[PDB]
């Protein structure tokens, strides 16, 4: 249940995102303040210092895949569960990811969201952001069973 | 465990935004408030919970200059929050799940005012920071 | 999704379950454990150390009631969101449950069966019920948005 | 933050259990691979990850008496399991989202083979004890 309020601070916010810029800063905070999850990107090449994720393009690549993710969820976020449950199965079941990463992943979006819009992400807005976070962690986790 | 660089890095931005920390404070607490509804019992003796009250003005500069105090001490924590983990758990009932949540909204606080020195290391040594003063503030639970 | 080996584990032990016995002893546990937890039930009186809160008789009430619900879940388990609805939104919002403590009560009952049933709640029987409480503690926390 | 109620708790059932070093930590890691399916993939290099395999038998005895360090060093469990912090974080690669998981299977483990020792008090100590070996094991992470 989302009210139009809602609704509405995520799609007027979500048109001015840039998936490139905000996914790339997103997973290198990710992987910079969670270092552990550097163990489930291997494929990357060297993620293990700041320097070196900040600057890697594979990382930025990736990124970018997750936050037009992020934009399939807000498409669907009348049942992100249903839409997300392939992707669930596969963090599941191919990577093995534990869910609390995904909080960690979504802690780091906000804050993304936060740097990037300054004053304008105010805390109605972020109510919302962190609703719509809510709602894409437990659809990543769903298929943990 | 906060490394040298780490307490360099929440040193200055600590310095950078101290002068704010009654803005910051509301912020940070009146966003725990609103995006975390379950928090909002806590404070449902205020008769306004937005970021203009008074009351959470108020309360939102005592947050703040207590984590202050923290950075002042930064090499022992556990002191500096231990009369404040007793109020927390005999006085004020405080879940202790809720203390990462607050430590959340003061990281959101400071990427949004201060994005260019919020950077991904400084980012790291804070968020170290907020949960060693987080596990200080639980130690006294049980 | 249940496997019919699961579906097995749960009923069979769940037929020898003494809910006054293993309801009273997992909620004991979580009061005394993870004592926070004594805010959200003020209406027991004193339930502040361990003796007390052995041998408070509605903190035994309140655990049988906790046990049936559990009883509720297993004859709905095919949808226990839908069916567990109503008790979701109540400790949520009447209730204001952080959700982190539906795990800690989840550990609680598992170390109950275990210590009430020994070698019978083998590692297989153990993982279904695994599964059982994480589809109630899902089921619990769903209302909070 | 171990009370010395909770080190007398804690030495009592461990001094009660330890001769069963081996089956008991067989059936935790068992457990933990069996009910908590996500960390299969850290054993993946065995065989067999039942508890009746050879190498959970062997793994499991390993982990109880690096448990038993800990309690036989109880006040200084950031030493005791420095060393495998390092290990795990550096060459395991493990999560530390996992050390809860573990820790809880030791005390189902506890339950089940000593449910009249293993009261609501013992639990308590046990539950701190563990949580705070878990928070060693984490501290080399970053
Ligand atoms: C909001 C959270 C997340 C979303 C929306 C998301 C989405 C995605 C998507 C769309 C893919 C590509 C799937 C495909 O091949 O079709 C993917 C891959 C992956 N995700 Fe996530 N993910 C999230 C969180 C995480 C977290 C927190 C981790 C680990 C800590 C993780 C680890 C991975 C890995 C290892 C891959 C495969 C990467 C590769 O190409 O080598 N994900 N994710
Ligand atoms: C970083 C974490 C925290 C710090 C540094 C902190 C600090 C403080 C301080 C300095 C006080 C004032 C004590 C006095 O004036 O004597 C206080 C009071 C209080 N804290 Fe916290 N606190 C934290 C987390 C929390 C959390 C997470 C909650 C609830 C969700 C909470 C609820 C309260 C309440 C209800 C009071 C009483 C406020 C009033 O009556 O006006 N605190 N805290
Ligand atoms: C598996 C987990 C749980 C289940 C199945 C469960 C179920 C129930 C049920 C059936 C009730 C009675 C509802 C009614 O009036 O019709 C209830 C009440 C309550 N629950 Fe839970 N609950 C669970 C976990 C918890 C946790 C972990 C807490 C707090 C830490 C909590 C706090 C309460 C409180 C405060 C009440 C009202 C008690 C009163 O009568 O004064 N519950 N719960
Ligand atoms: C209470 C928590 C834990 C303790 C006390 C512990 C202890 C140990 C010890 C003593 C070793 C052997 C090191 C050696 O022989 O040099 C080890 C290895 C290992 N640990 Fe842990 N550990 C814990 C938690 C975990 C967790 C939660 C996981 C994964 C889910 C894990 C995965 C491993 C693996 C994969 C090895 C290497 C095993 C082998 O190759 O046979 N550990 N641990």
């Amino acid at each position: 249940e989302w009210t139009d309020s809602e609704r509405f601070a995520i799609t007027t916010l979500w048109a001015k995102v840039n998936v490139e810029s905000v996914g790339a800063q997103a997973l290198v905070r990710l992987l910079v303040v969670y270092p552990w999850t550097q163990r489930y990107f291997g494929a990357f090449g060297n993620i293990s210092d700041a320097a070196a994720i900040a600057g890697n393009a594979q990382v930025h690549a990736h990124g970018k895949t997750v936050l037009d993710s992020v934009g399939n969820a807000i498409a669907h976020m009348d049942d992100v569960a249903d839409a997300f449950t392939a992707l669930s199965t596969f963090h599941s079941e191919t990577l093995h990811v534990d869910p609390d990463n995904f909080q960690h992943f979504g802690d780091c979006l906000s804050i993304v969201l936060a740097a990037t819009f300054g004053t304008a992400y105010t805390p109605d807005v972020q109510a919302a952001w962190q609703k719509m976070i809510a709602v894409i962690i437990s659809a990543l986790s769903k298929e943990y069973h | 465990s906060l490394t040298s660089a780490d307490k360099s890095h929440v040193k200055s931005i600590w310095s950078k935004a101290s002068g704010k920390a009654e803005e910051l404070g509301a912020e940070a607490l009146g966003r725990m408030l609103e995006v975390f509804p379950n928090t909002k019992t806590y404070f449902s003796h205020y008769a306004d919970l937005s970021v203009s009250s008074g009351q959470v003005h108020t309360h939102g500069k005592k947050i703040l200059d207590a984590i202050t105090t923290a950075v002042n001490h930064i090499d022992d924590i556990t002191g500096t929050m231990t009369a404040l983990s007793t109020l927390h758990a005999k006085t004020l009932r405080v879940d202790p799940a809720n203390f990462k949540i607050l430590s959340h909204t003061i990281l959101v606080v400071l990427a949004l005012y201060f994005p260019a020195d919020f950077t991904p290391e400084v980012h790291l040594a804070c968020d170290k920071f907020l949960a060693s003063v987080s596990h200080t503030l639980a130690t006294k639970y049980r």
